[PDB]
């Protein structure tokens, strides 16, 4: 049937290998078995296409040129990848409209620039809507969410899922604003103006300097902001979830660590932080390996001033301040201790280091003990606790596990901090929780880490995956009404991999438990144990230390190095035993507190996923899906091969595919019977109840395509639930008047 | 794990049983392998004397009942004896399901095929065990030593071995039982204690006898030197207070016992002494790696806990061995605590979970399935 | 693109880039396997080791050798060793690197077939080429002129060459080796007492016969020297530590290179194949191939040995020719040092069988190309 | 006067005259000391006891081989072994009769010249010679052409022969023998519970091998045969009149002869062994040695080897050759008749190393007779 269109005159998409899809109005009507196909390109040229002749296969039909850029991709004509694409290409470049709807996905770009449209009108605008009266927007996404609580008293939340550099920290924040703003009708401002001061704190102690975002935020934060029966704001809970520890020590020459570091640099000039001896950027290891201490277009020491201020709004004593300053400073002048090798296995430190001296100084330890436990080791005897000297190696690594733990140790503590100040009542109403997490991310050198964010967003992408498509048609199955199955990209499988009782982190925990297990014996029990089998994951031919693994968006090459040490996580006892001992009071809270499972960061990690997805799940989801336009962080550039690679790691073309398919809403037969008996008369009642929600919504809506019935269920398309509720309002509005 | 409950490990000792779970660090049980039955008489109206009694009861009973054991030279003396431990670890000490978990058992190399497969039929039929796995005690305490080269000796209670294993392989050829056990040791104990006026004749006088051994034996690094240093100073002597309150003295039996395991002729075996027997495997494994076990010598069992055994080991292997070889004695605390030790290493892997003989592989294939899996 | 050149080398193979001093990668061609039980539970294991992996479990593995008398024994050990030298070694795709190979003469046909259809399917190189061993090290020696004897561990050649222009009814090859200097060897240290049955005993016999043996001048002289002065007599300490003695046999073994009948072989002397390979040759070169005698190969690495063949061709010759050895430095590299300079001469990157070439005109476009 | 002929033997030493078709003497090598402490004071004690009344002594005295591997131990018990026979056995004067000796191929050199040393000093012996074992049971097939497989109790050894001439490069010699096959018993029924400790008990386990093992015709059929019939199990009564079982263990110990990595060694089996020297052998006299394969010693005897043997070789060689099996009644009766056959021969008395000669020539003297 479909051949009859490809008429004279009949623009195509014939594949581009640059540009990705390019359009061709037909020069002639493809006649029944035309395996070639004269067309004319838009750059004035003609070619003569040619079909697989296997097929007869002809190429994507282009829409209308009315029907271009529409607010949602499920009113085009013709539902495909170079439409999608096409539309969402013409919209960033020409209309600048970075806000378009896939179904229940919105979809948002980043334009690499502040386009400031959003204020208080704006809201006026997005308050009192239907979604569908007004466009696209991450403001009518709240609003939708913040409807869906207000009238069903459901739980609600919002989801991001994007690239290392797609809008998806700054589009959660706004989305966070917008429901601040609404309740901020409330006499409690306060609390509200604590959530929204919540967030810089959290930037400079976990975002930082990478080559692909200038902010990257390499830890998650599930919120969870509460409401009561009026459907205004108690408080929010903060979820904080693992922080790369790496960051903290190693700095790549194009990267940097912590911003709240080099804050405390800048900030390094006034008498309280002379008090600290604080020296600058390129006297420390964990500053000095970056090679830039200054980000263009911003002042760190602006920054600091705001971060005390963001202090002071949360309650944050400048007592409390000072002694985390002091902390920081400390693993600075540790980051810099020097040593000096002996014998092979053994290694002193200076007795007049002034890092040293500064360090045990604002801690309150001895320097002999601190001394003695830098340059020897307990054995893990506990009959005989004798004492063993190490390397300089050791005792590097001994000034690093330290320096991560001490960093920890304050990190846990502020989230505790912030989580004290956002005080709540004892049971909320109703909640929505917005999420924002690390993205998928590439390096030349991939490890752990990597590994870890990277599973997080597949389990993300797995969930998408089933709520929209998979359990979708299973519904439709059980409830035997007419339908036809959806394709969609099943990431499960990059998931068993990992899961699985002989899978990734199973294998490295083993090599962890194992006193001869090590670097080459694990990456080698992986080649004998899945390159034999698996689809996903193989070895490179000439690298003999890496792996490379398929994931929904690409092929990610993890490097075995800097796997089970990292997975193992273990701090030198001698050093949190001084750390105890400090007589400066903040430190010794910090490092004070028939069977067991001994538990390694892969095991500890995947338990506290897996709880976070169950307490996802048991909300109302909404998806928004962030897309990436130019790794040249230019303003408004749309790089086509960019885009399509996206889009097709998302999965939106399919999540169009089904929302165009349409009936989303569900009712059954006598919860339809029960909220809409006002609507029936009592001569259209029947003893069956089927019949009469069939009899009633049969006259109620006169447009056949609109709705559909199951086994013990009605089904109807998008807005028509909205009318039957307008409806509802309006008869039993005249019905009081009847009887007045 | 957290979706999966535990499996249990057993080291079947021939003095001394210890049982617990995968993964912990040591033993929640540890108790005597004797079994105990009333030798008294008609005492009590309502006497409550239990037919048989268990490891710590029977302990507290001596004199009352007599002490037997289930093991003799590592293998069953009495499987109905065996099977009243095995309950009373699963249903006392760990007091849990043992139609639940998997379990894991071990035994002495060079051990009867019956003894074997008699030990797998009674713990899936009386047992329900869902899966087992039957290891060699010797290379569990090479687990705990964490290398893959060393040449073990492994001497317990009731049987002494010797298996040198280089890399991830072993040498079949260079496995050495020996008869000489901690048990033989108490014998000769009695014996030189009679010797010297000090005559004992039960099973209740003989754990006294094994508590005196291992409180006060040591190993010479000369036996010449000890022997002429007793006769001339005296000061090796000291006494011991037994049960009754009465004291005993001791000191030439402190060193007489256990270099029995130097000189086998003081209980009239023709039998190779313990270092002899090391050595001679080292010479049947191939010479290219007869150097990494010279520098890898492990102690392990009960039999080693003596004072000065590791460095009369060096001396001695020293003086059999090329000077230009480095000899290296392993010795780590808890010898006879290894074994355990290195089952719950084992235990505690996941492609190991699949290296357990299941109840329903067993009812398919019969008892020769053990030496079908793990031999 | 760089060119790769490979010497299949019988006891030790050597690859690297063209034009190189030495090669990048030396190592052994015996191919170990398992043939003990294990023991441990969760060791990195596998069904077969390369090299000094091989070497370093010895006992616990038997010795495999895929090259015996110059001829492949097994063609997957053989693509082992070629999977090895590829992606374990070097690190570099085949598939854009042109590789030049080397054989001995008088190798069989399907040998040389098997091997090139092996690398042009299995690896895809793009371009090819067979050379003979004894060519290539007297492109190393800088001659055009000379005849050069090549003793490796697995075969022996002989070719006089004169202006390039080799004499194919004058080249030889002896079946006599190295390999069979080690046996020999083991079996004159089996009357010393020292007795020797497996691959990893025979590993130590040959570190032994490459650090301590050596070719007498006057083999009677150094019998006489043994048993009234007993000055030759050295020792050797083992892997666990023994010390073991050893005289007599250090001349013996070499020797047999010079009478073959030592262990029973009724075949001349290597002194006897290059005078008769000059005698099998035209008049006029003689002399020029008299004063051209080139040593090559790991066996020729005999202290002695050039002085020997020096006096032993003198009394064979006439008076009046002049008799010249050259035996050069790193003699058993030459070879290889020998391909890199064809492989780098822009008047030799048009011989090689490229891929197309295979495809289209079938194996034996190797013969027609080489010859 | 009566020439002596003796067969040093590693577990049973033989010797009688030269002529007779028997030896007069025929007895344990195995020397006895006794152990515990001293029973009465005096009571026609020894010191020492020696072949049949050690035997009769057995856990009372340790037992001790003066030979080991073909070669002496303990030379003061070698000579304790030689002065029984001559004046306790045969009740002679070595230094009245010339005494024939004979020991295996690749024994060492210092092992000779000891034994003639010994011989010609401490027993003054006027004439002596010193024979190869498997010459002279090839001399008692009857035939100057013959692949002679020759296995005692402590070494094995096979010798192909063509027209009275050997061939020194394809003779072989193997570590595996008959007491490494009582060992391998006593492992194989320690794994019923039967553990062996004592010299005492590994002699009533020797026993056991003579009376009740064979050499299966196809391994796997007999292992099917004993796991299905049990047909194959039989009892054994020990000196203490309790029973022992066995059955499986028949079949296993001999079968090690064909699979030595039962006791772990890289070595081949026995009909590897025969194989490779006749293809080492010269091809025109391959098809001769495989019509004439000669069993000899000892731990040839055993039910079934000849035709397990015929088999194996058939499957190795071509189909072509006639595979013959030459099982003398008597195998380890053999090697002494060849030496009474030899030691008989008016044209044999020239070779005889006199007295005289020995003291002349020095201890060399018998290596530049024989070889
Ligand atoms: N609607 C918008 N208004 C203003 N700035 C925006 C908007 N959308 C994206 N941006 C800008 O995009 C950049 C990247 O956003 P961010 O949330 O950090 O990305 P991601 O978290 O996906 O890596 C920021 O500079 C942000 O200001
Ligand atoms: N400190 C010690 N001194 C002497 N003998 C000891 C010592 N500890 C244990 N033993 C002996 O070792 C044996 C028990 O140790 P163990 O290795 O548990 O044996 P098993 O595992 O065979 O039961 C007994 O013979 C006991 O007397
Ligand atoms: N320096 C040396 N002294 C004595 N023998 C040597 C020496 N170097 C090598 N050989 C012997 O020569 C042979 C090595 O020849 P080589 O050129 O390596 O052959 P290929 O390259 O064909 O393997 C071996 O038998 C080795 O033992
Ligand atoms: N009938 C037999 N069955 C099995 N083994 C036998 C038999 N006869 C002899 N042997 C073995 O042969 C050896 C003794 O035979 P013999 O050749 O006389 O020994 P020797 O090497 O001492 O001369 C011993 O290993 C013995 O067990
Ligand atoms: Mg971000
Ligand atoms: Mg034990
Ligand atoms: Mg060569
Ligand atoms: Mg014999």
């Amino acid at each position: 049937a479909a051949s009859e269109l490809y008429t004279k005159f009949a623009r195509v998409w014939i594949p581009d290998p640059e540009e990705v899809w390019k359009s061709a109005e037909l020069l002639k009507d493809y006649k029944p078995g035309d395996k070639v196909l004269l067309l004319h390109l838009e750059e004035g040229k003609d070619l003569e296409y040619r079909l697989d002749p296997k097929t007869g296969e002809l190429p994507h039909l282009r829409n209308p040129d009315i029907l271009v850029g529409e607010n949602d991709l499920t009113a085009l004509s013709y539902l495909h990848e170079p439409a999608v694409l096409h539309n969402l290409r013409v919209r960033f470049i020409d209309s600048k409209l970075i806000y378009t709807y896939c179904g229940i996905v919105l979809v948002a770009i980043n334009p690499y620039e502040q386009l400031p449209i959003y204020g208080e009108d704006i809201i006026n605008a997005y308050s009192g809507q239907n979604m569908g009266d007004m466009d696209p927007h991450i403001f009518a996404v709240a609003e939708e969410a913040y409807k869906q609580m207000a009238r069903d008293e459901r739980n609600q939340s919002i989801i991001v899922s994007g690239e290392s550099g797609a809008g998806k920290t700054v589009s959660a924040k706004y989305a966070m604003r917008y429901f601040a703003t609404v309740s901020g009708s409330a006499s409690e401002a306060n609390v509200e103006e604590k959530v929204l001061a919540s967030n810089p704190i959290m930037e400079s102690i976990g975002n930082a300097k990478t080559t692909r975002n200038d902010n990257a935020s390499r830890f998650g934060k599930y919120i969870e902001i509460g409401f009561d029966k009026r459907y205004r704001i108690i408080g929010a809970n903060m979820r904080t979830y693992l922080l790369e520890k790496s960051r903290v020590v190693f700095q790549a020459e194009e990267e940097r660590n912590y911003h709240i570091f080099y804050q405390l640099c800048a900030s390094a000039k006034l008498p309280e932080f002379k008090m600290l001896r604080l020296g600058n950027a390129d006297s420390f290891h964990y500053t000095k390996q970056g090679g830039s201490p200054m980000i263009e277009g911003v002042d760190d020491a602006k920054e600091m001033a705001h971060t005390r201020q963001a202090c002071t709004l949360l309650g944050i004593s400048e007592s409390y301040q000072m002694g985390i300053f002091r902390i920081l400073a400390g693993i600075l002048h540790l980051g810099n201790v020097g040593f000096a090798s002996r014998d092979s296995d053994s290694c002193t430190i200076p007795p007049k280091h002034e890092p040293l001296t500064i360090f045990c100084d604002l801690m309150g330890v001895d320097y002999e003990e601190m001394c003695h436990w830098l340059c020897h080791r307990k054995l893990a005897t506990a009959t005989e606790t004798y004492i063993k000297p190490i390397s300089k190696l050791q005792a590097t690594n001994a000034r690093d596990a330290l320096a991560k733990h001490i960093y920890a140790k304050l990190f846990n503590w502020i989230v505790d901090h912030v989580n004290q100040a956002l005080h709540s009542a004892v049971k909320q109403h109703s909640f929505i929780g917005v999420l924002d997490i690390y993205g998928f991310e590439t390096f030349e050198i991939n490890s752990f880490e990597q590994f870890c964010i990277n599973y997080a967003n597949e389990k993300l992408q797995q969930q998408f995956n089933m709520h929209v498509f998979k359990l979708e048609q299973e519904e439709y199955m059980k409830e035997q009404i007419p339908w036809t199955l959806i394709d969609f990209y099943d990431n499960q499988p990059c998931i068993n991999l990992i899961e699985s009782k002989l899978g990734i982190l199973d294998l490295l925990d083993e090599e962890c438990k194992m006193p001869k297990g090590t670097d080459d014996t694990w990456a080698q029990k992986l080649y004998n144990t899945h390159l034999n089998k698996c689809a996903l994951f193989e070895k490179p031919r000439m690298s003999n230390k890496a792996f490379i693994i398929k994931h929904f968006a690409d092929k990610v090459e993890y490097q075995c190095e800097g796997f089970l040490e990292k997975n193992k996580d273990t701090v030198f006892e001698e050093q949190i035993k001084v750390l105890k001992s400090s007589k400066f009071k903040m430190l010794p809270e910090l490092f004070q507190a028939a069977k067991e499972h001994k538990k390694t960061v892969g095991h500890q990690f995947r338990n506290s996923l897996h709880l976070l997805m169950e307490t996802l799940n048991a909300t109302t989801p909404h998806y928004v899906r962030c897309i990436k336009p130019n790794d040249f962080k230019f303003p408004f550039t749309f790089d086509e091969k960019r885009a399509v690679q996206q889009l097709r790691a998302c999965g939106v073309l399919e999540t169009i595919r089904i929302s165009a398919a349409g009936f989303p809403s569900r009712w059954t037969y006598q919860e339809f019977f029960s909220r809409y008996r006002v609507l029936m008369k009592q001569k259209d009642v029947l003893g069956d109840r089927k019949q009469t929600c069939k009899n009633v919504l049969e006259k109620l809506i006169l447009d056949k395509d609109k709705y559909q019935f199951g086994k013990t269920k009605i089904f109807f398309r998008a807005g028509q639930v909205a009318y039957l509720e307008k409806l509802r309002a309006d008869k039993l509005r005249a019905a009081c008047i009847r009887i007045q | 794990d957290e979706d999966e409950t535990t499996a249990l490990v057993c080291d079947n000792g021939s003095g001394l049983v210890k049982a617990g779970f995968a993964g912990d660090d040591a033993p929640r049980a540890v108790f005597p392998s004797i079994v105990g039955r009333p030798r008294h008489q008609g005492v009590m109206v309502g006497m409550g004397q239990k037919d048989s009694y268990v490891g710590d009861e029977a302990q507290s009973k001596r004199g009352i009942l007599t002490l037997k054991y289930p093991i003799e030279h590592g293998i069953i003396t009495n499987w109905d004896d065996m099977e009243k431990i095995w309950h009373h670890t699963f249903y006392n000490e760990l007091r849990v399901a043992p139609e639940e978990h998997p379990t894991l058992l071990t035994e002495a190399p060079l051990n009867p095929k019956a003894n074997r497969e008699k030990m797998t039929q009674i713990m899936f039929e009386t047992f329900n065990v869902p899966a087992m796995y039957v290891a060699i005690q010797a290379v569990l305490s090479l687990y705990a030593s964490g290398r893959t080269t060393g040449i073990v000796l492994d001497s317990g209670d009731g049987v002494t071995h010797n298996v040198p294993i280089y890399e991830g392989y072993a040498l079949p050829h260079a496995i050495m039982r020996l008869d000489l056990a901690g048990r033989d040791l108490t014998d000769y104990l009695m014996k030189i204690l009679t010797e010297r006026g000090y005559s004992f004749v039960t099973t209740a006088e003989r754990e006294i006898v094994r508590d005196i051994k291992e409180k006060l034996c040591y190993v010479a690094l000369d036996f010449e030197n000890e022997m002429a240093t007793a006769a001339s100073s005296s000061s090796l002597e000291k006494s011991y207070e037994l049960p009754d309150g009465q004291v005993i003295t001791i000191g030439n039996e402190r060193f007489r016992c256990p270099e029995t395991l130097f000189q086998p002729s003081f209980i009239g075996m023709e039998s190779a002494g313990i270092h002899e027997t090391t050595y001679n495997s080292i010479m049947k494994c191939d010479i290219d790696i007869r150097k990494d076990l010279y520098a890898n010598n492990v102690m392990s069992g009960g039999t080693t806990m003596y004072p000065g055994i590791a460095d009369r080991m060096q001396k001695e292997i020293t003086a059999l061995a090329p000077s230009t070889m480095k000899i290296k004695i392993i010795a780590p605390p808890e010898r006879k605590y290894s074994v355990w030790i290195g089952g719950s290493i084992l235990a505690s892997l996941s492609t190991f979970q699949q290296m357990w003989i299941t109840k329903q592989e067993y009812d398919e294939a019969g008892p020769s399935i053990v030496h079908r899996k793990c031999f």
